[PDB]
């Protein structure tokens, strides 16, 4: 409902609130009632004598601008404006849509590890599969190479003039000096040039387990013009066998410069590595995002679990089992970018808190997702139209600004201009100034006055006293003080005080509604700004919250299991916290300790179900009622008694959902005495 | 805020490093290490000690060993101030052997006189970090056992304890053990914290205690972001100063987010047998990406003056690496604040800081002023951000007269007097003498602040707004000013209204080198004083009533603290005599509650603390009463006492003297809410066969499982009823109760006779036999503390005795045992519905 603090001119009412809408009819307010009943909810609005003609909420809107002539457009539309409205959601649909014949560049950078060895081994005679598997997708492919072991420093590798020289363990092999990154061949497409320059490649060793690749890729993304790029789809596959190094590991080594992440590159040598340490995980995953590189993390069973959890930093990224000699190079990399290119992250860049763009998202196969923080979509066909719902909602009559939607992984972007479309297009303008008392002037139908006149129509100068008479009309009844005692009447109106008490603004009709005289939660009254806020008495709530001061959430309720049952079946949630019956325990009612164990008393149900015996004069079906016999085993409570016949019935009383319902798993081995 | 920037004193050298360690030491002298200045061949590192008197540093004349060393000398660092101990460490010792260069610690212990010092596995960097214990240096080698980390303790230069934890499937390698190490004093028992920042990917940081003589590892915590660098720095804190540690900050400075770089952590010390978990985060400023906050920990003691130990963070990647130092208060509930007081910026110190919060240490006075220093370190400079006392200043603002005569307001040379004091206090305790502190103020009076057309002015400005400054001492200080009406106020109805708010600024001490005092920040900048206006309800008479207040619980018999949350006092006010002006009413009660509503008058309140109500303002009518529920919300880890003494009186305009009904106090008892479950457990013997033939002694046990599955430790009296004899035959011989947990407990044993005579026809009635029908023994456990979320195995064992058995119709008899726990009912309950839980049986059936 549309909540209004003293609210006095058009564009105030559209500030006050996202449900709010004005009037422009001169008939709406008469000599006794105040300006503000302009503002109200649209129904309201509808049954005192507004109009669908006469309203003006006035919505907020876009508009897409689309090009005729351009054919499988990624991304549209390509740049759209938006007229926002504080708190009323605007909403517009950008559409996805996968192209065919991009090119792929991809640049293979390795560990060179004395366990990368057979790897090694294998790679050097693959880059014909991997270009023409690049070509098996779209034409005109690229392939690149890249090595790196770890810093030439202790503890990271011993400094000793005869360890530098042959770092590697096995003594008797020949293997090169440890270096931290070498940049190996161009970015082409020639699998000749690949398989000569990969092949001058060897073998070397550090001490430490982990290895340094995070600042090989650090400046695999800092030298673009060495390494080859071109404006089309850029893979990095890493392939690691073990952990790495990150950011404050050097300090073992006396090295404590961060990392710059400038191009350091002389004669293809990663030189001046001593003299910065590694990078932070979070300086690779951004510097690749603002250059449209994605990873492939080649990483072996042990270091899967590892390495998905760079996928929660790195967006764009994919992580394989990559076999212990790197067989399945080429089969990875195919499935990573069909995960990558169906997965369609759709994200902004930056933009100030004012506005809280939010996304609905339509995916194709089946799935929808609401109010996401951004878009999300899995399965996106070739060719198959997309669409995101993007909500931007404002709260302030941002001044004219600007932010950039992005398609992550591509160069396509979407303009959005945001305009306040607070201001008001009323009419009333071309109305006489008799109106107004020949002193101010008519918009929306209110007469708008100057510095020199106040009222609702000017009648009222600023220099003249306010007349007894007008501040006699003041009041609710005849034991009511001038104002509730907390303001003035000026022209017939409660001018409020301010309060120098924080935060007590002092508004409503008869100036005798305070903000802060609801009932509090943890201290602060309706929780604070951030759950809610206080009209003389009553709470109101942002959405999500509820309650009398908006201590109750009804949004990403804790109630819920994660088999979508409030409280697993056996108790209410009153404000968003599970009540329980019997001796059961919070927060989800899962287990209930101190009850005795039930397991005596179902044997005349056990005894039945899995013995296939007939009835017990009582149907067995009727003798036990909400029960399960599972054909697997389950987990959970172990009990053993004696049976009918004088037998060992062993058996396993899993709980589920609901109240006094389990499922049983009978040993069939029966012993009996 | 309280660290001094505008006139902090800098230190300079040209050595490589200078400013990447430093450690305060007695008196007025700073240790500062140079890891990379090198000064002859295959010799890196010196120590440089600083002088705030000379203004300058000088190399210690350090004889380091011919061992080719390299040592980074400075890299890391250590003091004590009693008795005076320094600790100077080299990790990196390149012990350049036949095959391969090995990296080892090399450690110097100094005593009053930096002269001469001893000098007493591979890879393992012995001195990365260093803790001087009360018997000894503590060196942590972040390298041992392939970079798990262990740290050695040392009673003396030859004998020493290893310390680490227990090695599982080599999920602890990488972890870099002791990259970080603090003491924690448990009843000033010495113990141990160690963080592996490198632990997997994610970060841990464990406790070590001396469990009877030995060292274990009894609770660790660990990190959720790869790469987040979890543990890089400790700092155990004691807020309360009690002797007794209370927290550990675990510090990730790599932690990333799209704003944000780095991110530290509390952990306070888990109680009893609980588990170790974290509750509260802090963060550096947002737009600021790799900020590196929380690389530097240090205890800066108490800095505002409120006795609770605060502690400063570094971050020194803010602002392209020139860095910030970040303070955070300790908060009174054994806590920090979750947002920073201050931040020092390296830009508004000097453009050549880079660095800047790359190394803290606080904890003594270098000034000799009496209060606390922090030195900071960066790349070639080091600063010392002295602390400035703080000031806090307290206004009293005394019309007079009280009130405002009636012949001056009612209906433009109408004039009133006002006193206004100010009162500069410290808030903390130094070695300042009197009249040193200068401190320059300006404030502004404002009468009806908030109002257009105030109803007074003043008389030496002519306006209603006075603005005055003046240089003001650590004393009381007093002027007076006169007040005057332009007008006659026909509208009565609210008081004028005096508003100070001022800003104070401290005058440089030329003594102690040009330190200024600093106003607190949370010091109450605005204060308001009332000037009532004379009342006239009567002949020309001055205003009296004779309000009185009564409340009770009632249908209320004791306060349950553990549920339910809220409880509410029908509170009842009544006013004889004549009206009441502005009636409020002030509660005042224990810490631990909280208000939350009112309810019936337009009554409205605001929030041992305190509450004030305000009973239909501005009025309140001639014989009138009023009701209502004044709601509290009570803390689910609150701790009352026995009983709680809500206290409330009520007050009035017309400041009648406090007769003995104005205030009322009931103490109602507090009784802690416990919930304890006792069940059998399934290793229990339930069944046996059936024994006629001869008398046998088959051992039978009934484990009665306790738990503590409430949020208070209590003390239990747990009690076994055990049938030993039926037919003047026993059925038991020995009943011994036993605890597997070693908890502290004594136990004894009494024999009752059965409660009926009628055994001979119950058995046919029932087969049970229990102490209805068998003489029973009653063994009585007293525990005197049984704390929280804490289980222990209450077991019975003895041997069975078929001396009594009786072949009634029903082939089978059934043993019952039955336990019950006792426990202080004037103090502690059970919830209801899931308090019938408090007794348990077992039945051991015989039968063929
Ligand atoms: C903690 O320290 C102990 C020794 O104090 C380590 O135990 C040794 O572990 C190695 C590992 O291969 C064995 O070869 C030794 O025989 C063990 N020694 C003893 C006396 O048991 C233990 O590994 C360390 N654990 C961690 C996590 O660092
Ligand atoms: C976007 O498309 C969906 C259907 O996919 C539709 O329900 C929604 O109304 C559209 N958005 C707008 C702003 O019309
Ligand atoms: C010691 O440090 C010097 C200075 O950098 C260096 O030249 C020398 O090789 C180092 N010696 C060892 C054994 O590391
Ligand atoms: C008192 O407050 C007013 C308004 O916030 C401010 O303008 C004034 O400077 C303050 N007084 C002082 C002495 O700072
Ligand atoms: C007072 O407490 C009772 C019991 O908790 C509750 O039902 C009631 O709503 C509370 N408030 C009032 C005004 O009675
Ligand atoms: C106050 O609360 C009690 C119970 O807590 C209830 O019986 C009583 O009616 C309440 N008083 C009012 C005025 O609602
Ligand atoms: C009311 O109680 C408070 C509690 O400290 C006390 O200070 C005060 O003197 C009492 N009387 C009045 C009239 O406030
Ligand atoms: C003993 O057993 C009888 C029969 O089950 C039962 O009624 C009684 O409560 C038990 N306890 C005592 C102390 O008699
Ligand atoms: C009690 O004994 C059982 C079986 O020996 C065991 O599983 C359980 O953990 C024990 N209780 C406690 C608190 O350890
Ligand atoms: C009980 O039985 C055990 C084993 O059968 C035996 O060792 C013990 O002496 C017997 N008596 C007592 C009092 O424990
Ligand atoms: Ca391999
Ligand atoms: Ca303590
Ligand atoms: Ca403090
Ligand atoms: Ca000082």
């Amino acid at each position: 409902e549309c909540t209004k603090f003293k609210v006095s001119s058009c564009r105030e009412c559209i500030e006050s609130g996202p449900g709010c809408t004005w009037c422009q009819k001169l008939n709406f307010t008469g000599p006794g009632d105040p300006d503000s009943i302009r503002c109200d909810t649209r129904p309201q609005l509808l049954m005192r004598g507004c109009a669908a003609d006469d309203i003006m909420d006035p919505t907020s809107l876009a508009e897409t601008q689309e090009d005729h002539n351009g054919g499988q457009k990624q991304l549209s539309p390509q740049k759209v404006t938006l007229y926002l409205r504080p708190g009323q959601a605007a909403a517009f649909n950008v559409t996805f849509r996968r192209a065919k014949g991009y090119p792929i560049d991809l640049y293979y950078l390795m560990d060179l590890s004395y366990s990368m060895l057979d790897d090694l081994r294998n790679v050097k005679k693959l880059g014909g599969d991997l270009l023409r598997a690049l070509n098996e997708i779209t034409e005109s492919g690229r392939i690149g190479f890249g090595s790196f072991v770890d810093k030439t420093v202790l503890p990271f590798v011993n400094t000793h003039p005869d360890k530098l020289r042959n770092p590697c363990p096995n003594k008797e092999k020949e293997c090169q000096p440890p270096f931290a990154f070498r940049h190996v061949l161009k970015l082409t497409n020639n699998s000749n040039q690949f398989q000569t320059e990969v092949g001058k490649q060897l073998i070397s060793g550090n001490l430490d387990a982990p290895e340094g690749g995070l600042d090989a890729m650090m400046q695999v993304a800092a030298c673009p013009e060495e390494i080859g790029w071109r404006n089309v789809t850029r893979l990095l596959v890493f392939a690691t066998d073990d952990g790495f190094h990150f950011a404050g590991d050097g300090k073992l080594g006396a090295i404590l410069t961060p990392n710059d992440g400038r191009c350091h590159l002389e004669d293809n040598l990663y030189k001046r590595s001593n003299e910065f340490d590694y990078p932070s995980v979070g300086q690779l995953a951004h510097k690749l995002a603002e250059n449209n590189i994605q990873p492939i993390f080649a990483v072996t069973s042990r270091m899967v679990k590892t390495y998905e959890k760079l996928t929660e930093i790195i967006p764009k990224s994919a992580v394989g089992e990559l076999s212990e000699d790197s067989s399945n190079v080429v089969h990875l990399i195919k499935n990573a970018y069909n995960k990558l290119s169906s997965r369609v992250f759709l994200d902004h860049n930056a933009l100030p808190d004012t506005l809280k763009v939010t996304y609905d998202s339509f995916c194709s196969n089946g799935v929808t997702h609401r109010n996401q923080p951004r878009g999300d979509c899995d399965g996106v066909q070739i060719n198959v139209p997309i669409t995101f719902q993007v909500k931007v909602t404002a709260t302030e009559c941002i001044q004219e600004q600007s932010f950039v939607i992005r398609a992550l992984g591509f160069t396509d972007i979407v303009t959005v201009q945001v305009l306040p479309q607070c201001e008001c297009r009323c009419r009333d303008q071309s109305r006489d100034r008799s109106l107004c008392h020949g002193k101010g002037f008519l918009e929306c139908g209110i007469c708008r006055c100057d510095t020199g006149y106040i009222g609702k129509n000017c009648e009222c100068q600023t220099q003249g006293r306010s007349s007894q008479e007008l501040e006699g009309s003041c009041r609710k009844d005849n034991n009511s003080i001038i104002c509730s005692g907390l303001g003035d009447c000026v022209c017939g109106q409660c001018l409020c005080h301010t309060s120098d008490v924080p935060g007590k603004l002092i508004y409503g009709q008869y100036c005798e509604c305070d903000t802060i005289n609801c009932e509090r939660y943890n201290g602060q009254v309706c929780g604070g700004p951030g759950r809610g806020l206080c009209f003389c008495g009553k709470c109101r709530c942002h959405p999500g919250f509820e309650g009398s001061a908006c201590q109750c959430e009804r949004t990403t309720e804790g109630c819920l299991n994660p088999r979508r049952v409030e409280c697993s079946g056996r108790g209410r949630c009153r404000c968003n916290v599970c009540e329980c019956h019997s001796g059961y325990q919070l927060p989800l009612c899962q287990e209930c300790p101190g009850c005795p164990s039930p397991c005596g008393k179902y044997i005349s149900c056990a005894e039945c179900l899995k013995f296939e015996k007939g009835p017990f004069g009582k149907n067995c079906s009727a003798a036990c009622p909400g029960l399960q016999l599972s054909n697997n085993p389950v987990k959970g409570r172990t009990c053993k008694e004696r049976d009918s016949e004088g037998c060992w019935v062993a058996y396993t009383l899993e709980q589920q959902d609901g109240m006094d319902r389990y499922l049983i798993y009978v040993d069939e081995s029966r012993e009996c005495v | 805020f309280n660290l001094d920037t505008e006139n902090a004193m800098t230190f300079q050298e040209n050595a490589r490093g200078f400013g990447q360690s430093v450690v305060q030491l007695q008196g007025s002298r700073v240790v500062v290490g140079a890891p990379q200045e090198i000064v002859a061949a295959n010799q890196r590192g010196s120590l440089y000690q600083c002088d705030y008197s000379t203004g300058s540093c000088e190399p210690i004349r350090l004889q380091v060993p011919v061992e080719a060393v390299n040592m980074s000398l400075g890299l890391s660092l250590a003091a004590t101030t009693s008795p005076p101990q320094l600790l100077a460490c080299g990790p990196t010792v390149h012990q350049t052997c036949s095959e391969n260069t090995y990296v080892k610690g090399l450690c110097f212990l100094f005593g009053s006189n930096l002269r001469q010092q001893p000098q007493k596995h591979e890879m393992s960097q012995e001195g990365f970090s260093a803790a001087i214990t009360s018997n000894g240096p503590l060196l942590s080698t972040v390298g041992s056992y392939d970079w798990a980390g262990g740290v050695f303790l040392y009673t003396s230069k030859e004998k020493s304890t290893f310390i680490n934890m227990t090695r599982v499937d080599s999920d602890m390698n990488d972890a870099y053990l002791g990259y970080a190490a603090a003491i924690i004093l448990r009843n000033r028992v010495q113990s141990l914290v160690l963080g592996a920042p490198r632990y997997q990917h994610i970060g841990l940081v464990a406790m070590f205690r001396q469990n009877t003589g030995m060292w274990e590892s009894n609770a660790n915590v660990k990190g959720t972001q790869i790469g987040a660098y979890f543990g890089a720095s400790l700092c155990s804190v004691d807020v309360d100063s009690n002797g007794s540690t209370d927290l550990v900050l675990i510090g990730a400075p790599h932690y990333y987010e799209q704003t944000r770089g780095g991110q530290v952590s509390v952990c306070p010390l888990p109680r009893g047998r609980a588990r170790w978990q974290c509750d509260a985060v802090l963060y550096g400023e947002q737009g600021q990406p790799w900020g590196r906050f929380g690389a530097a920990l240090t205890v800066l003691g108490d800095v505002n003056g409120d006795k609770l130990t605060d502690v400063a963070i570094g971050a020194p990647g803010e602002e392209d690496n020139r860095g910030a130092v970040y303070l955070f208060h300790g908060t009174s509930g054994s806590g920090i604040s979750p947002s920073h007081s201050q931040r020092i910026a390296g830009s508004k110190l000097s453009p050549r800081l880079q660095y800047f919060g790359q190394s803290l240490s606080g904890g003594q006075d270098l000034t000799m002023d009496g209060l606390v220093d922090l030195t900071v370190g960066a790349q070639g400079h080091v600063l010392l951000l002295r602390s400035q006392p703080v000031l806090r200043v307290k206004a009293i603002m005394e019309f007079n007269p009280r009130e405002v005569a009636r012949n001056v307001f009612e209906c433009g040379k109408e004039a009133g007097e006002v006193r206004v004091c100010l009162h500069v206090q410290k808030s903390t305790r130094d070695r300042l003498r009197e009249g040193q502190i200068q401190s320059v103020v300006t404030y502004d009076l404002a009468l009806d602040s908030g109002r257009p057309h105030s109803r007074a002015v003043f008389n030496e400005t002519k306006n209603s707004t006075r603005r005055q400054t003046q240089v003001l001492g650590l004393t009381q200080t007093c002027e007076t000013l006169k007040l005057q009406l332009p007008n006659c106020i026909e509208d009565p109805v609210s008081p004028i209204v005096l508003r100070l708010n001022f800003s104070l600024v401290g005058t440089p001490l030329s003594a102690f080198g040009n330190l200024r005092p600093v106003l607190a920040e949370d010091a109450q900048r605005l204060f308001t004083a009332l000037f009532p206006f004379e009342k006239n309800c009567g002949n020309d008479n001055i205003c009296q009533d004779d309000l009185s207040i009564t409340f009770s619980f009632m249908s209320l018999d004791c306060l349950v603290v553990g549920g339910p949350r809220e409880f509410n006092v029908t509170v009842t006010v009544r006013n004889d005599g004549e009206d009441s002006y502005r009636t409020q009413v002030t509660f005042f009660f224990p810490l631990d509650l909280s208000y939350r509503k009112v309810s019936t008058w337009r009554l409205a309140c605001e929030s041992l603390k305190s509450t004030s109500c305000s009973i239909n303002h501005p009025i309140f009518p001639e014989n009138s009463e009023v009701t209502f529920n004044i709601t509290f919300d009570v803390d689910s880890k609150a701790s009352l006492g026995n009983k709680l003494l809500l206290k409330a009186n009520v007050t009035s305009e017309n400041n009648m003297p406090r007769t003995n009904k104005t205030e009322f106090q009931l103490e109602l008892p507090v009784k802690y809410a416990v919930y304890m479950v006792v069940t059998s457990h399934g290793v229990s013997t339930k069944y046996l066969n059936f024994t006629a033939s001869e008398n046998t002694s088959r051992v039978m046990q009934h484990q009665y499982q306790v738990s503590n599955l409430g949020q208070r430790s209590l003390p239990i009296s747990l009690v076994f009823l055990v049938p030993v004899r039926l037919n003047q035959t026993v059925i038991w011989d020995r009943p011994q109760v036993t605890f597997s947990e070693n908890l502290s407990s004594t136990c004894h044993t009494k024999e009752r006779l059965p409660s009926h005579s009628d055994f001979l026809a119950e058995l046919r009635k029932a087969p049970v036999v229990n102490c209805s029908i068998a003489v029973c023994q009653r063994i009585q456990c007293d525990i005197p503390f049984f704390g929280i979320q804490e289980e222990f195995n209450a077991t019975l064992k003895g041997n069975l005795s078929f001396d009594w058995y009786i072949k009634t119709s029903h082939n089978h008899l059934l043993i019952v045992s039955t336990a019950e726990i006792l426990f202080n009912d004037s103090v502690f309950t059970l919830l209801p519905g899931q308090g019938a839980f408090v007794r348990s049986q077992t039945e051991t059936k015989v039968e063929p």
